[PDB]
């Protein structure tokens, strides 16, 4: 039936979004305190905190990145 | 903390 | 509608799982690149690598982690 | 690379 599909997408879509969200935010909440430990410890500019902060810094076109100009 | 690193813009 | 509101929802849903992919997966490969360069400077064991460690490790009871077992 | 990272299980 067409709105069962459309129903079990949403199925789909829920389990993937709750797959995505779960692992999106636990991710980012991860990340939020590598870059103010980069800050906390560059002072020490060690190798891995070079190589991690390219990780942090890992950007490219078509991806945003906030503050942009400077 | 500093928003700089990349993101979407979303919302 | 009914189907309308599914078929909305998928929409919805895409939308959601694809801002959230997108941020899973580029997230996650910058995570895949913090574990391995942990052990490339362990050596150095500096502050940061020991709350970032910590950061990668932030797993909790609910949570999954691989090779359960040393 | 070193799976101790945590995860779902999922699939």
């Amino acid at each position: 039936d067409e709105a069962a599909e459309l129903m079990q997408q949403v199925k789909v879509l829920k389990l993937t979004v709750e797959d995505l969200e779960k692992e999106r935010d636990f991710y980012f909440g991860k990340l939020r305190n590598i870059e103010l430990i980069c800050q906390e410890n560059e002072g020490e500019n060690d190798p891995v905190l070079q190589r991690i902060v390219d990780i942090l810094y890992a950007t490219d076109e078509g991806f945003v990145i906030p503050d942009e100009g400077g | 903390k500093p928003s700089k690193i990349p993101t979407p813009q979303r919302k």
